[PDB]
């Protein structure tokens, strides 16, 4: 404590690492909030990427089942020279690439926000790991505090006033 | 200092009576062979169409007999009724006809009238015609209600003979929207079908736009029935609130293949001090927690109901004292969350039991003892009609008594009683009696048989419709229970004062079984007075807020 | 004292108890 007896002052001290605690307690479990609602986003993500890789296995999956149907009944929608009976499979086959294209240009998207929300993530998740020696120290520095200022003429009613604003 | 309202109506009762008597008819209306004297000065006044026809200063304004076609007699003696008085008489037979001449007059009182009232009276069985109306006379506000009607209940209205006749655009315009609640695409895609081949020889041309608006390789959800359903307890929900919003619109699962079944929980009590009534709904698929903006107004004691069409609904209840009783009946918008009044009530009611009947939903007692035949009273409302009928009251007065419904039947439950109305027969049958009495229990219709749960103490009491029989099962494990039928199982949403957790019953072998925990991530104290049903909603745009820290009782020592 | 205090007990019925 400084090396302080007014007693007085030495109060007003208890009084400023009081602040110091308090704000730390709500950053903490502000940063436990946070780091919450980045674990259960990673995991919205990351069922929505795996689904986003299925689709395309079953899009791959309808693309060579094109290729089949060029073997299975294609050859009575060919060899009559009629192009709007085919549109059920060739109409259909243009605009799957296109929507495979879309949906690789969606999946890209996807991972970059994953990589700038990992980076928005991980540049407070470092603060993290510095701010809990800190707040560990300022709280054994109070729980020593509370072992001899405490006990040279303060109530616990003053101390939860002080804690309290 | 400005004009006076005293003087006003005085001068507008003494035009009445003028021109009841027929005095300074300087204009002679010729509708159809019928004429109609009347001065120039109130159509001008009233109808911007007259007033433009009086101040162009032609023979229009010096000829005494002005000849309107395409206009109707009844329609115009309306018009001039109005232009002579102020009351508008807008029946549901001959608003259409009323609101052509208004718009071929240009009165604007007359036009946002009938356009209000029309917006008010859009129900499932005219969402069609009246969206035909809306695009034939360019109508904004009711063409927008009258699509999202639409889209709300495509599978239900696409038999409609007015649908085969809708134009090309209307058609490009509800097959290309993605709120079209269909469980599968066939149904779209036979609706489709029914449209092209309603006209063949006029809409052959328009089959290349019709496919182009049918998705055909969207493979919403069926791509998950191929690989398997490998995924975490009933996961296939977040595929639903995940793959749906990153789209692009062209193979986008439509929003019918995005309802998920959540247990609604209103008058739930919330953190929030403000909002101490709040409502959300839990959905034991998506093991998520969703913000309503239930409220509409503020108010709270209003009861629930949840009709087999997934609709719902609240009556009865009061809002706090600007605690004066209501009427309102509001029915919910799953798509745009927001509820929109309907006809009032005819008594006022406190919590009344809302079933649905028939297509039909009772109010059944829910309300303060003030009157022998006062009270115990019952009114159905008629979903199209916009109406409330009364029908045959209860036989006594009781107090915190449940509504259920089997088979088409009405069954009112009390402390140790039970009576069942008959629609068909419009009486009060009293049933087997039962052997306890107790008070504010919850009830659930669970298949063939009603189960009686609660009493503030939990016994579960199985009666059986068909053998009228009452019959002992068990306890409840456990007191707040809320018994709702989900998943096509009977369960009970207990509140261990606060501790959540729902059990599955086994009707067989006669034993309750533990279902699912609700771990206190979220759903927070939802109080002991709060109405809890089960009900299809989409979570894609219904509302996200979490508010609730999974996570506390720091553990870092 | 979270289950059993809220049912029908009394503040002054656990002082009756933890006083005899």
């Amino acid at each position: 404590v400084v090396k302080e007896d007014n007693i007085e002052a030495v109060g007003k001290k208890l009084h400023e690492y009081n602040t110091q605690f308090q704000e730390k307690s709500r950053e903490y479990d502000r940063l436990y909030e946070e780091y919450t609602r980045t674990s259960q986003e990673i995991q919205m993500k990351r069922t929505a990427i795996e689904a986003f890789n299925e689709t395309i296995k079953i899009f791959e999956e309808q693309c060579q089942t094109q290729e089949r149907y060029s073997k299975e009944y294609i050859e009575k929608f060919k060899r009559e020279g009629n192009e709007k009976e085919i549109q059920r499979i060739m109409h259909n086959y243009d605009k799957l690439k296109s929507r495979i294209s879309e949906i690789i240009d969606s999946r890209r998207r996807l991972e970059e926000d994953l990589k700038k929300q990992a980076a928005e993530y991980r540049e407070i998740d470092k603060r993290m790991n510095s701010i809990k020696p800190d707040l560990i120290q300022l709280r054994k520095t109070r729980d020593q505090y509370l072992m001899w200022l405490t006990q040279k003429g303060v109530r616990q009613k003053k101390l939860n006033e002080w804690l309290g604003n | 200092r400005q004009i006076n309202t005293e003087y006003a109506v005085s001068l507008l009762e003494q035009l009445k009576l003028f021109y009841e008597q027929q005095l300074f008819t300087d204009i002679v209306l010729i509708v159809e062979g019928t004429e109609f004297p009347c001065h120039k000065m109130v159509l001008a006044t009233c109808s911007s169409y007259f007033r433009a026809m009086f101040m162009s200063g032609l023979s229009e304004s010096k000829q005494t007999h002005v000849h309107l076609r395409n206009v109707d007699a009844a329609t115009l003696q309306i018009i001039i009724t109005y232009a002579y008085t102020g009351n508008l008489a807008m029946n549901d037979s001959t608003v259409e006809q009323l609101y052509e001449t208004a718009c071929f007059l240009q009165v604007e009182d007359v036009l946002q009238r009938c356009r209000e009232y029309l917006i008010k009276k859009i129900n499932a069985e005219n969402c069609v015609r009246l969206l035909s109306f809306a695009d034939l006379f360019s109508c904004e506000e009711l063409k927008q209600s009258a699509k999202r009607m639409v889209e709300h209940k495509f599978t239900a209205v696409y038999h409609q003979d007015a649908f085969m006749q809708l134009s090309h655009d209307l058609l490009i315009d509800i097959l290309s929207s993605d709120n079209l609640n269909v469980e599968k695409e066939e149904t779209v895609r036979e609706a489709a079908m029914l449209w092209l081949e309603y006209n063949t020889e006029s809409r052959s041309q328009y089959l290349s736009s019709v496919l182009s608006q049918i998705r055909i390789d969207a493979l919403s959800e069926v791509t998950q029935r191929a690989w398997f359903q490998g995924l975490p307890p009933n996961d296939k929900s977040v595929v639903v609130q995940g793959l749906y919003k990153d789209m692009p619109k062209f193979f986008k699962p439509r929003l019918g293949m995005t309802k998920e079944e959540m247990m609604i929980f209103i008058e739930a009590s919330s953190e929030n001090p403000c909002s101490l009534y709040s409502s959300v709904c839990y959905s034991p698929q998506a093991e998520k927690v969703y913000k309503l903006c239930s409220p509409p107004a503020d108010l709270h004691k209003v009861g629930t109901v949840v009709t087999p069409d997934n609709d719902i609904y609240i009556a009865g209840g009061q809002v706090p004292l600007k605690f004066r009783t209501v009427n309102c009946f509001y029915w919910f918008d799953a798509q745009q969350n927001t509820w929109f009044p309907k006809t009032p009530m005819l008594f006022v009611r406190i919590k009344p039991s809302l079933v649905c009947c028939e297509g039909y939903i009772y109010a059944i007692g829910g309300d303060s003892v003030g009157g022998e035949l006062n009270r115990r009273t019952v009114e159905r409302y008629d979903t199209e009609k916009d109406e409330w009928t009364m029908v045959s009251p209860l036989p006594c007065a009781w107090q915190w008594s449940a509504a259920v419904v089997v088979h088409d039947c009405i069954y009112v439950m009390t402390l140790n009683l039970m009576y069942c109305y008959f629609p068909r027969s419009d009486s009060w049958v009293e049933m087997a009696m039962r052997q306890t009495s107790r008070s504010f229990a919850s009830a659930a219709a669970f298949g063939d048989k009603i189960f009686y749960i609660g009493g503030l103490s939990v016994t579960v009491e199985i009666y059986d419709v068909n053998k009228n029989e009452w019959k002992m099962a068990a306890n409840i494990p456990a007191p707040c229970v809320r018994a709702v039928v989900i998943s096509n199982s009977l369960c009970v949403f207990m509140r261990e004062t606060a501790k959540y957790v729902t059990y599955q019953y086994d009707l067989e072998l006669d034993r309750w079984s533990l279902r699912q925990h609700i771990s206190e991530r979220v759903l927070w104290d939802l109080g002991r007075d709060f109405r809890c049903t089960v009900g299809k909603l989409y979570p894609s745009c219904l509302e996200e807020s979490p508010w609730k820290p999974p996570t506390y009782l720091f553990s870092t020592d």
